[PDB]
């Protein structure tokens, strides 16, 4: 968002953090831990809100900082939620926070997905294994704000059926989702011994309930999975304006200036803390190279 | 409190006395136990168990393999602090067989130890984390150490020398006088102290690893610049004696 | 019975043991075990680039790093034909007086105080013993920082190149050197005066054969191309090996040396000995008043002898900063063409006399040989370890352990330079 004085302090630093306080931690993989924070400031915790799909630079004290998305509403307000998985130095130090600790928390950075230009038409949202959590975002502001959007879809993919982020949640929502106007799709890949659903989310768009004309279509995930679902959206008359992405790029600032999330070419030279994360289906189309 | 032991395998002990001059060791002392370090304690033993071991030094006797396979089941983590431990040292330059050198030094006269020709620890046993330089400078001691107060480890340095004497300003001497300097394939942290003092980097912190060292291009600048393969290769193999890649990507550009 | 062993030496550069061989007649053997790994040095140079293989002979010692670079510049500059100026030799003297002031601060405070003030490690003397670790730090900084000056930092000197300096500080920087220096004199003193307090065990009394170098000019110094003996014979440097002997022990990796059949000394107390008349001023002063402690006898005495050097090469690196500044501007590196030729250079070491005979042939190293100044002692050790352990013999292992180290330790051993 664009919050003044608590997004640059006082002080006009943009690289000036706020004091977080985890207040729940709960394991959804083996190397995946759900976060619950809250701002130690109650007036600083009370005005922050974000928008679905921006992300957040969580400073562990004395390692470092690295760029987490949001996963939860930003109409849960007082609260913001992290979904973290044990990749390297940060987020080791990272998984062995306990609740009631102080970590330092700065953003929210970039541009989330268009919720606001998304009124009234059909929302289509398909996340393949970590890009749950963005979508996780996106998925309870819709639940929240249920009127504005028409049939909600959800399609949430992993590798191993141990593996699918929020299964706990989303197996529970299932019910009175089908009768809310909501389908919830999970299946698996890499496991064909999952009792579950099997395949890729291109196979499960023709199951649906979304009208392709009216849609909104947000793809979380990996690059290399988008050609395949571009072709498959674009099949059944998904209109390309309406499909959205988002990439990741090294980050060390989140602001524009390290320069380390670069994408594109020197036609279109873009970075993502300031031009996405989140992408449209035409610029991911004009510029080869944002795709692995 | 963190139980550290430095060891001594044949060295100078240039890394142990580096850590010792430092005036924050002092600071170590309150957080973390010092076990084996007989440079500065007296009541130190060999066998007992420690967080995080560091190890000096080649491997040049068999009982040198026998206490570093020790360490490694001793140690939770093992630390290889600096050239000698890292890359074998300067000891490894030559690469004549040990007879031939011990009959030079030594004649023909018996000692009762047996010696080896120098190798670095990480081929006896695994080393986790590595401290590059000879000696290696007080910030590399005082970031490893920090790190690992902290529970994190270091980061391991992939960019060259030629970032920090950039940063500082200094002249190149590779670009104005044509000196073999190693910089562009050494790794940084020194801050650039020979090319600074108007002298030509010799490589002692180590080549670049994850395979990002480029011997061929900078192989080829020495070429353009009137030197003979065996010259760039003596040259580049000063510290990296045990590096496999030195031979082939020079004899790639010289063939 | 069984022999009394030390596996590993601490508070002693390198890896070393003594081995006390037990008998019916008190003792009956020692061995002084060199277990640190040999480098070959002497021979890993050979067919190098001269250039290229003087930037790795400082690397067989962390304490005499300055000694081992300047004396192989001594001798690849004998052997090339040249003559550095006299400003930058004054400037290699001050780099070298920033060596023995380091290594003779660090020795004494860190090696041999701990075990006279009854501790295990200095590092457990932090809060009772304050005041001396405090002057023992601005000592030590005093060395390094003086040595970051000059070469490029305080271990293998990368700044001392062949035919002066790679680069020359600023004239504000020697300025605060001097200034340094002045202020560091009175820790010199108070140095000399603890170490005057300490107590020179009369188990090791015995006639001892001390040779050093003669210096060079008209004053106690480093630089000498004779060497002198306590029997009153000198010999010109380059003919060391016609009188001094190397053979090899099947006990140690390092070479056992021989004056005339018999083992002799080098060091600060041997320096002393040879070279008093030449020292001036509050070095002459306190020699003068202590001359009764300082008997070339005892090898005790040899931590007092540094205390003294501490305190006279601090005058004496003021005098050279003088005379180096009365020729500024100073051009860092004069051009030095290499000629084939044969150099032998005795500069005395922090700890005795350092032989560094170096042959030239087309830009490369063809002959090397390094005689270390802890290599010349080793046969005196293991004499007076004798004759200090049949006088405490038979007594409580753990305190003939502690005296036979404090014996072994006097003699400030660097154990890496011996088997280099
Ligand atoms: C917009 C965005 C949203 C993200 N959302 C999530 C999320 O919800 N959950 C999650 O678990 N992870 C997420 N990540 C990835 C997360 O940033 C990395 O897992 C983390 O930075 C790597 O930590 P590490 O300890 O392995 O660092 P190391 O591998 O040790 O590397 C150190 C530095 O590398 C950088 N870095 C490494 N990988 C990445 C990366 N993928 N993106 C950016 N910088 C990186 C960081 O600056 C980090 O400090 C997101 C990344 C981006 C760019
Ligand atoms: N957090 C967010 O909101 C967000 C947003 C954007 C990006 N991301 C990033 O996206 C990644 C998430 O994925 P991941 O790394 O966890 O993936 P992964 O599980 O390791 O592999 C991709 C999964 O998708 C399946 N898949 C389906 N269609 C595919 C296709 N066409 N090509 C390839 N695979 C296909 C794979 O099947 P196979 O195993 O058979 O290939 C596998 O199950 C993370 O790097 C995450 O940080 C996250
Ligand atoms: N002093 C001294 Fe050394 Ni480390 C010995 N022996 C070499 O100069
Ligand atoms: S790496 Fe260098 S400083 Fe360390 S022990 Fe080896 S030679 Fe000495
Ligand atoms: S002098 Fe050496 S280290 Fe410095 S920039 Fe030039 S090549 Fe790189
Ligand atoms: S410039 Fe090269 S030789 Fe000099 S300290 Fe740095 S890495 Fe070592
Ligand atoms: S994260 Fe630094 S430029 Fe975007
Ligand atoms: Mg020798």
């Amino acid at each position: 968002m664009m919050l003044p004085k608590e997004i640059m302090m006082p002080n006009d630093n943009p690289y000036a953090l706020h004091r977080v306080k985890v207040l729940k931690v709960y394991s959804l993989t083996e190397t995946e831990k759900l976060f619950l924070f809250r701002f130690e400031d109650p007036e600083l915790a009370e005005k922050w809100t974000f928008k679905p799909g921006q992300f957040v630079q969580l400073t562990i004290p004395g390692v470092g900082e690295v760029p987490i998305s949001i996963c939860s509403s930003p109409m849960r307000k007082g609260f913001f939620e992290l979904c973290i998985r044990k990749a390297g130095r940060v987020t080791t130090v990272v998984h062995r926070l306990k609740p009631g600790d102080t970590v330092l928390v700065r953003g929210p950075y970039g541009n989330g997905f268009p919720v606001d230009e998304w009124e009234g038409m059909d929302l289509l949202l398909i996340a393949a294994g970590l890009g749950t959590a963005p979508l996780r975002s996106v998925f309870l502001y819709a639940m929240d704000n249920r009127w504005k959007y028409g049939n909600i879809t959800f399609i949430n993919t992993a590798r191993y059926g141990k593996d699918l982020l929020f299964y706990k949640e989303l197996e529970a929502m299932k019910d009175l989702a089908e009768a809310e106007n909501v389908k919830i799709i999970q299946s698996v890949t890499r496991d064909p011994n999952w009792p579950g659903l099997k395949g890729r989310p291109q196979q499960f768009i023709v199951e649906a309930n979304t009208n392709p004309k009216n849609t909104a279509v947000a793809i979380c995930g990996p690059p290399r999975m988008y050609k395949s679902v571009f072709e498959a959206l674009i099949n059944y008359g998904y209109r390309p304006e309406n499909i959205f992405v988002t990439l990741e790029r090294r980050m060390k600032c989140g602001i524009g200036k390290c320069g380390h999330c670069n994408v594109g070419t020197s036609t279109s030279w873009k970075y993502i803390c300031k031009d996405g994360p989140v992408f449209t289906y035409f610029d991911i189309v004009s510029t080869p190279g944002l795709l692995d | 409190k963190v139980r550290i032991g430095f060891y001594a395998l044949t060295s100078c002990y240039g890394c142990q006395l580096q850590l010792a001059m430092m005036d924050e060791l002092l600071q170590l002392i309150p957080n973390a136990e010092i076990v084996c370090w007989f440079m500065i304690d007296r009541d130190s033993i060999e066998d007992e168990k420690v967080d995080i071991a560091f190890i000096e030094g080649s491997v040049s006797t068999e009982e040198e393999v026998e206490l570093v396979k020790k360490i490694r089941e001793n140690a939770k983590i093992v630390v290889a602090v600096g050239a000698c431990a890292v890359q074998g040292g300067v000891q490894s330059w030559s690469e004549k067989p040990l007879e031939e050198l011990w009959k030079k030094v030594y004649g023909d006269a018996k000692v009762k130890f047996q010696p080896k020709k120098a190798e670095p620890v990480s081929k006896y046993i695994k080393v986790d984390y590595n401290i590059y330089g000879c000696p290696p400078e007080k910030k590399d001691f005082l970031y490893a150490l920090g790190t690992f107060l902290i529970g994190s480890w270091p980061e391991d340095i992939d960019y060259p020398v030629c970032l920090e004497c950039r940063l500082n300003g200094h002249p190149c001497i590779l670009l104005e006088k044509g000196e073999p300097c190693l910089g562009p394939v050494t790794r940084a942290g020194c801050n650039a102290r020979c090319p600074g003092f108007g002298v030509a980097c010799i490589g002692c912190r180590g080549a670049i690893g994850y395979d990002v060292a480029w011997f061929d291009s900078l192989a080829k600048v020495f070429k353009e610049k009137g030197m003979t393969k065996e010259e760039i290769i003596e040259r580049m193999k000063m510290f990296n004696g045990h590096d496999e890649r030195v031979e082939k990507m020079v004899e790639k550009i010289f063939s | 019975y069984l022999p009394i062993t030390i596996d590993h030496i601490a508070r002693v550069e390198g890896k070393g043991g003594v081995e006390i061989i037990i008998g019916d007649d008190g003792v009956k053997e020692v061995k002084l075990n060199i277990i640190e790994g040999p480098r070959f040095f002497e021979a890993i140079t050979i067919g190098k680039k001269l250039e290229e293989a003087l930037a790795i002979y400082p690397r067989i010692c962390s304490f005499c790093s300055a000694a081992h670079k300047l004396t192989a510049l001594e001798a690849a500059e004998k052997a090339v034909g040249f003559v550095p100026r006299e400003e930058i030799q004054a400037l290699r003297e001050v780099l070298y007086i920033g060596d023995m002031i380091e290594s003779h601060a660090l020795h004494l405070y860190l090696l041999v105080l701990p075990d006279y003030r009854g501790y295990s490690s200095p590092l457990k003397m932090v809060n009772e013993y304050k005041r001396e670790i405090e002057i023992a730090l601005k000592l030590k900084n005093l060395g390094t920082w003086m040595m970051d000056i000059l070469g490029s930092r305080a271990i293998h000197q990368e700044n001392a190149v062949l035919g002066g300096f790679g680069k020359l500080p600023e004239k504000s920087v020697l300025e605060k050197m001097k200034a340094e220096l002045r202020e560091a004199l009175p820790l010199a003193e108070y140095t000399f005066e603890l170490f005057a307090k300490l107590e020179q065990y009369s188990e090791v009394e015995g006639p001892i054969t001390h040779l050093a170098v003669k210096p060079r000019g008209d004053a106690y110094g480093i630089y000498g191309d004779y060497i002198k003996a306590s029997d009153g014979e000198e010999f010109p440097s380059e003919k060391y090996r016609d009188y001094i002997k190397e053979f090899v022990v099947e006990h140690s990796f390092a070479k056992h040396s021989h004056y005339k059949g018999r083992p002799f000394m080098v060091g600060a107390i041997s320096r002393v000995i040879n070279n008093a008349d030449l020292l001036y001023g509050k070095a002459k002063e306190l020699y003068e008043a202590n001359k009764d402690l300082l008997k070339g006898t005892n090898p005790f005495a040899n931590n007092l002898a540094q205390a003294l050097e501490i305190v006279y090469f601090i005058e004496r690196a003021i005098d050279l900063l003088d005379e180096a500044l009365a020729k500024w501007p100073i051009k860092p590196r004069d051009e030095v063409e290499i000629k084939d030729g044969f150099g032998v250079s005795t500069t005395e070491a922090p700890r005795g006399i350092l032989v560094y005979a170096l042959k030239v042939e087309n830009g490369r190293v063809s002959y090397a040989d390094i005689i270390t100044p802890t290599a010349f002692n080793l046969a005196m050790m293991e004499e007076h370890v004798r004759m200090m352990a049949e006088k405490h013999y038979n007594d409580d292992p753990e305190r003939l352990k502690i005296l036979a180290e404090m014996v072994v330790r006097a003699y400030d051993p660097c154990i890496s330079c011996s088997v280099h």
